[PDB]
């Protein structure tokens, strides 16, 4: 939960340069099957999303638009104690490259108009 | 010929140089005379816009803006003239309209003058870039 | 129960830290690194320059000259010593870079970026002598650029905006002036954050006179105001207030200050505050002396307050070629800088809200400052504070609530605090009020009081349904943030321990009801009651009060 | 260095590797007309708050070594930079050669 939330918050936000210095996880990243231990991996995945050059490909496993893996570690909720899933999956969802829509989805046009009329009848 | 070579080999005389060279419409030269003093910049920026290189125009308008407070009655006209010819080659029919209108706002204040004053072809310079702007 | 020693840290030396940090700093917004920006600098029209074993050749690397001086003086000085040594050298630098006919000042602002990074870096035991050296040097630097903040009230019919169209030297001097006032800010606040002992040793009437020059230059009443400098200057006024509320016998510094100068400050505060907030054109130009419009001309953070788009940042990078030692900045368009999402406009609505927080906040502060009266003590505070109360009551209710935009929360917390301001007035300062003033405005004060005296119905809630309906009507944006916050950004916004789901419901109840202009705090209504229903003045005898009592019910 | 005038790294700050228009090895981009110098000190300082004494040593050794090799196998490339970098590496290994390990040295 902690690490996930933290780097999620960070991502999009121009302070990439705030991150660059003060914390690379090069050591305990440890994504050689060595090294809870399956959660800093999602921050490594979003750092590869930052790398970004076109090698990434189309969305297959319903995960993000993945990239050449030979790799791709886990699903958007690697660890999902009902809140880590939310934080991660939300953040990773932002990798996709509205108020009016808000309440519409909260209770999940012209057709919408008259369907609204009849359903409110 | 000699007048160039003296300009190289002076700045009041080099002022005369650039003046006469712009007078013979040798823009395709003045672009190359001393691209690599103040009464000269009009002479220069003209040929800069006239010949039509996106890079040369860029460099010239760059030095022009790098000045602190030109403030001068003259250059700003040719300055705008050019500063449209960046948007042209980078395609904004909005930026171009803004800058060309500002060109009007300039020309119609300072260079524009009294009513008649003995001549028309003399003013034809001032008026002819105006015509072409349209 | 001892705890063992822990000296085996590989301690980074404080001097070394300072050095490396300056050496690689990149500023908030640009693309390039401070020292290396510096490494692209030549000071040309001054063919030689030299103050103290600090030679620079004609076409020499300014930047390398920096790093030279830096490193050499490294194995010379300790931390604070390295500060003050830089400060003197860079000060001489800036001073001459200033006093010169044909010199362009490119370096100056960037060195002022230095100024910040530097002086901010460690203000712990820094001495006011050095502080003030820099300080005065920059105030009178400013009077060397006093040719800015008093540019006219508006563009005259003849005054043209045909231009070399450079944002260059504009942004140049804008950074200069701002950054400089921003110095004023930062070093003066390091003063305020110094030990109370090292205080009066710096304050002379020179502070009054120099800052008086700049303030008069700044918060113009006959020119264009200029929001950033407006900021800076007024917080320096706040700095005065700070030294007041901090010096146990602040009477020392007060006696230092001059009555005419308290007036030329508070009066211009009035000039500031009786302006208005209109997010309609906070981003264009309109009726002046009335709108704090932060135009793109000067729209970035400022060397502290991360205000918003900061839309100039990368354009800071674009100032140097970042490839060649140079003297005059690289061109920028005055207009490319800057319909997509006015959510930036509403970030700013929250900020200008924080500004009017400052307005009422300093006025509160001076309120508490003058437990004893004074000459600028005149009651027009009562007038105008109550006046602002009235206007952000009436226009409040007729315009701003219901517009589904979270500005209203702070827009109301404002006057909820002004409540404390007026209630302070009632408790303390009712031994000066002039009959002149009370009957020049019997109108607005009674308006203010009755604004909550008509609110004191205290007859709304009774359920959940109607207020949650109010919420669904208005609180849309506020709930956008409520749900971003509950779904993204909080420890407490998961695992409610079953004693706060009710906290959710009733707190949202109270907040929405407090959103729709009505049923303000029981504390609010009774504290206001202790002012009006107490007959300390003949506002309200029954013979002319029961017509309002019946107009409430009663 | 003994004999010249200018500072070592600062010599470096006037270097550009042209005929090889790009390189990348390990978060170590260099643009075409990039400040090799600021690229050197860039890597240096940036890995500073990353590595430690011996660690920063072997890391820069490998990086600047790869740099040498890059500057090595190229037809039209001038090698100007190369000899300055060799002196740099000597200085490094000469500054603090404590309880290190040979493999880097051998490399």
């Amino acid at each position: 939960k902690g690490i996930l939330r933290l780097y999620s918050l960070c991502i999009s936000n121009d302070f990439s340069k705030c991150f660059v210095d003060h914390f690379p996880i090069d050591q305990w990243a440890d994504f050689s099957q060595s090294e809870t231990n399956k959660a800093l991996s999602i921050v490594y995945f979003d750092l590869k999303r930052r790398s970004l050059p076109v090698e990434a490909l189309k969305y297959d496993n319903k995960f993000n638009i993945w990239v050449y893996q030979s790799p791709d570690s886990s699903l958007k909720n690697v660890t999902s104690p009902f809140d880590d899933r939310y934080k991660q999956l939300e953040k990773l969802r932002l990798l996709v490259l509205l108020l009016k829509y808000r309440v519409n989805q909260l209770s999940p046009f012209k057709l919408i108009l008259n369907e609204a009329s009849v359903s409110i009848q | 010929d000699c007048f160039n070579v003296l300009g190289k080999f002076d700045p009041k005389t080099t002022t005369r140089m650039l003046k006469s060279m712009y007078d013979h419409q040798l823009y395709s030269q003045i672009i190359s005379n001393s691209s690599f003093v103040k009464e000269w910049y009009s002479i220069g920026l003209e040929a800069a816009n006239l010949e039509g290189n996106v890079q040369t125009l860029k460099n010239w308008v760059e030095q022009i803006e790098s000045l602190r407070n030109i403030d001068d009655r003259e250059v700003l006209l040719q300055y705008n003239i050019a500063k449209a010819l960046i948007a042209i080659s980078n395609e904004d029919p909005l930026r171009t309209q803004k800058y060309i209108h500002n060109s009007f706002r300039l020309i119609g204040t300072n260079f524009i003058t009294s009513s008649k004053e003995t001549t028309l072809l003399k003013k034809q310079n001032l008026l002819m870039k105006l015509h072409s702007l349209y | 129960n001892m705890v063992p020693l822990n000296p085996n840290r590989i301690i980074p030396d404080e001097t070394s830290l300072f050095l490396e940090s300056i050496l690689l700093h990149q500023i908030i917004g640009a693309d390039l690194s401070t020292i290396e920006i510096l490494n692209r600098l030549k000071l040309d029209y001054i063919t030689e320059f030299k103050f103290k074993n600090f030679v620079i050749a004609k076409g020499a690397p300014i930047g390398k000259s920096i790093v030279s001086l830096l490193l050499r003086c490294k194995k010379t000085l300790t931390l604070d010593r390295f500060i003050d040594t830089l400060l003197e050298d860079i000060a001489v630098l800036i001073k001459e870079i200033s006093v010169h006919p044909n010199e362009s000042k490119l370096a100056v602002p960037f060195l002022v970026a230095l100024m910040y990074q530097i002086v901010q870096f460690r203000p712990s035991a820094t001495h006011n002598l050095a502080l003030k050296d820099c300080f005065l040097f920059i105030c009178d630097l400013i009077r060397i650029y006093h040719h800015v903040l008093k540019v006219p009230i508006h563009e005259s019919n003849m005054n043209l905006h045909v231009e070399p169209q450079i944002f260059q030297y504009e942004l140049i001097d804008y950074l200069i002036i701002s950054y400089s006032f921003d110095l004023l800010e930062g070093i003066l606040r390091v003063l305020q954050s110094h030990p109370k002992q090292t205080y009066m040793e710096f304050f002379d009437e020179n502070i009054l006179k120099s800052f008086e020059f700049v303030y008069k230059l700044a918060l113009t009443i006959s020119y264009k105001p200029m929001v950033n400098v407006i900021f800076s200057a007024v917080e320096v006024v706040n700095i005065i207030t700070s030294i007041i509320l901090n010096m146990d016998n602040s009477s020392d510094l007060k006696s230092l200050i001059s009555g005419s100068w308290w007036r030329d400050c508070i009066t211009r505060l009035y000039a500031l505050l009786e302006k208005e907030i209109k997010s309609g054109d906070v981003y264009n130009e309109n009726v002046d002396t009335t709108t704090l419009h932060m135009s793109k001309y000067h729209d970035f953070f400022g060397l502290i307050r991360n205000i918003g788009d900061n839309e100039l940042g990368g354009l800071i990078s674009k100032l140097i070629y970042t490839d060649r030692l140079q003297s005059v900045p690289r061109v920028i368009s005055k207009e490319d800088i800057g319909f997509t999402a006015p959510i930036i406009g509403y970030k700013m609505e929250k900020w200008l809200l924080k500004l009017k927080d400052e307005v009422l906040n300093i006025f509160e502060n001076l309120l508490m400052i003058y437990g004893d009266d004074a000459t600028i003590v005149n009651g027009e505070m009562l007038i105008h504070s109550s006046k602002f109360l009235s206007r952000e009551q009436a226009l409040m209710i007729e315009r701003y609530v219901g517009q589904d935009s979270p500005n209203l929360d702070l827009r109301c917390h404002l006057i909820e605090h002004t409540l404390t301001i007026i209630y302070r007035l009632w408790k303390d300062h009712f031994k000066q009020l002039r009959e002149e003033q009370i009957k020049q405005v019997e109108s607005q004060l009674i308006m203010s009081l009755w604004r909550f005296l008509v609110c004191q119905t205290e007859t709304v809630t009774a359920n959940e349904r109607e207020m949650r309906d109010h919420r669904h009507l208005v609180d849309s944006l506020h709930d956008l943030t409520i749900k971003d916050q509950a779904s993204y950004y909080e420890d407490a916004f998961e695992d409610l321990p079953e004693y706060i789901e009710e906290e959710l419901k009733m707190q949202l109840n109270k907040r929405t009801g407090r959103i729709m202009q009505v049923k303000y705090d029981e504390k609010f209504q009774e504290m206001a009651r202790t002012i009006l229903e107490s007959k300390s003045f003949d506002l309200t005898t029954l013979e002319e009060a029961d017509s309002l009592y019946i107009s409430m019910g009663l």
